């Protein structure tokens, strides 16, 4: 069953994610493993959810789901394999700093694989470094599809508690009835400023601390250039309604020279 | 506003135009089941409005459940005496899919009053996601309606209601309605809710958007009709109770036209 992959050594985290390879094809992929409740609440529903929604969003942008493997205790979500997350990324590259042209590039590609997911009637509702994975060869890639929801037109009230408290938008941190595509957008538009700065850029202790922080900085990033401003001065737009859409995004100004670097990895 | 999200509700239903086709059931699968009816269904459908009700579970969970049973049922052969606990699985899973907090596992299988174990919903609901391959975000009459509600000019919730009332009376009956893709039930619906209602028909702006015209709609729309002006004497009556209440503007107890004019 799994008995083709070999296990190569954990990546982190519920459940498990271990980094295997497939002995016969010498394929390295990611395996995450879950747990089934099989006397009390069966399948988790964020696992109906990631699979579902993954098994629809094929697109470069978007991680891989290659395979279900079901056994009546655990199931095993095998996805391609990404050699790490951007945070970590980040981080490496603190002292560093992170060339403009990749930072252009990651952020075009996002909003291609957002879009996607916006077109195809899915939120991502947790955009956030940790989540955004990350190849040699200067793709990257949305990731950890456990909170996404598949929408209606028009939205109904879903789930509150989305979105880590950074990334969280105003709408979700001040209980709005109804939010949509412009949560997703409000994260990468904090994601693009930390990329820039290698800093988270609104830090919140607590949901009043995260208001604070968003209305002090933008009413109540120094090396971007001017396009760089206009793009994430409307990707965080207080207004959900005038706040950019992933599609519009593509086609702003900043992206008219991207390119694909590799990463300085 | 981005609520009804103007730069992909136009992608969006497309999308769902392609994916309603893929997730179609088998027209006539109880043709091929040896031991249950579209009789049986109806019972099972209609006890799975009672639950809706039961548990104030949204609309959009009872269609799913339907076109997981139906899909289910396309494919796997099921004794009568085990029918409901496909349905029983079928609504915990799109439950779980759909619902910000589903019933936990213990109230679906209380609602079977004693019939199964916990085990035995808790089996079926893996094997519900084995055999649709966990392909659960399937376009449902609802998702239709809601998009064709943006078209009205204004809002009219008696209208809205009635629409919703039709497309549910539909999942009770496989013969004719399986025959029916949800776009076009929905498209039935809301013409003829609009209809009784305001005396308007389906708007050219639908037509733009959809493709669909009252002559495409015809078939479904006349069985539509028949269905409603028969609904009073229906075996099934959950849905007709369901929408009595203030909360579907007692849209139930609105007469139905006599005739459609076309
Ligand atoms: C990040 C990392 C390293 O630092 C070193 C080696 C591998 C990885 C890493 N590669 C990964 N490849 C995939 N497909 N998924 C992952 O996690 C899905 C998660 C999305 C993020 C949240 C948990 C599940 C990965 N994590
Ligand atoms: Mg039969
Ligand atoms: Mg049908």
């Amino acid at each position: 069953s799994m008995e083709n992959f070999q296990k190569v050594e954990k990546i982190g985290e519920y459940g498990v994610v271990y980094k295997a390879r497939n002995k016969l094809t010498g394929e390295v992929v990611a395996l995450k493993k879950i747990r089934l409740d099989t006397e009390t609440e069966g399948v988790p529903s964020t696992a109906i959810r990631e699979i579902s929604l993954l098994k629809e969003l094929n697109h470069p942008n978007i991680v891989k789901l290659l395979d279900v493997i079901h056994t009546e205790n655990k199931l095993y979500l095998v996805f391609e394999f990404l050699h790490q997350d951007l945070k970590k990324f980040m981080d490496a590259s603190a002292l560093t700093g992170i060339p403009l042209p990749l930072i252009k590039s990651y952020l075009f590609q996002l909003l291609q694989g957002l879009a996607f997911c916006h077109s195809h009637r899915v939120l991502h509702r947790d955009l956030k470094p940790q989540n955004l994975l990350i190849n040699t060869e200067g793709a990257i890639k949305l990731a950890d599809f456990g909170l996404a929801r598949a929408f209606g037109v028009p939205v109904r009230t879903y789930t509150h508690e989305v979105v880590t408290l950074w990334y969280r938008a105003p709408e979700i941190l001040l209980g709005c009835k109804y939010y949509s595509t412009a949560v997703d957008i409000w994260s990468l538009g904090c994601i693009f400023a930390e990329m820039v700065t290698r800093r988270a850029l609104f830090p919140g202790d607590s949901e009043i601390d995260q208001l604070f922080r968003i209305f002090r900085t933008l009413g109540t990033v120094p090396p971007l250039d001017e396009d760089g401003r206009s793009l994430l001065s409307q990707m965080l737009h207080y207004d959900p309604n005038k706040r950019i859409s992933a599609k519009a995004a593509l086609a702003h100004p900043f992206f008219q020279d991207v390119t694909k670097p590799v990463p300085h990895l | 506003g981005v609520n009804e999200v103007p730069d992909y509700h136009e992608d969006i239903h497309t999308y769902l135009r392609e994916m309603e086709v893929k997730c179609k059931p088998k027209v006539g699968y109880m043709k091929k089941q040896p031991d249950i009816t579209n009789s049986m269904r109806a019972i099972l459908v209609d006890w799975l409005v009672e639950v809706g009700e039961e548990y104030k579970l949204q609309n959009e969970t009872l269609h799913l459940a339907v076109n997981y049973i139906d899909r289910f049922l396309s494919s796997m052969s099921v004794l009568r005496g085990k029918l409901q606990l496909v349905g029983t699985a079928a609504m915990l899973l799109a439950s779980k899919f759909e619902e910000i907090y589903p019933p936990e596992v213990a109230e679906f299988v209380y609602i079977t009053d004693d019939t199964y174990t916990k085990k035995q919903v808790l089996r079926m609901e893996h094997l519900v996601l084995k055999v649709l391959t966990f392909d659960l975000a399937a376009p449902t009459i609802n998702q239709f309606l809601t998009q064709y509600f943006l078209h009205q000019q204004p809002a009219n919730c008696k209208v809205e209601s009635l629409a919703m009332f039709l497309g549910e009376l539909s999942l009770i009956d496989a013969d004719p309605y399986l025959k029916y893709l949800p776009s076009v039930i929905a498209a039935a619906a809301f013409h003829l809710a609009l209809y009784t209602v305001t005396g308007q028909s389906w708007p050219e702006s639908l037509v733009q958007k959809t493709g669909y015209t009252l002559e495409t709609l015809k078939p479904c729309l006349l069985d539509l009709h028949q269905t409603y002006l028969r609904a009073p004497q229906h075996a099934q009556q959950s849905i007709r109770e369901k929408y009595k209440n203030s909360k579907y503007h007692g849209v139930s107890l609105l007469n139905p036209p006599e005739t459609l004019n076309l």
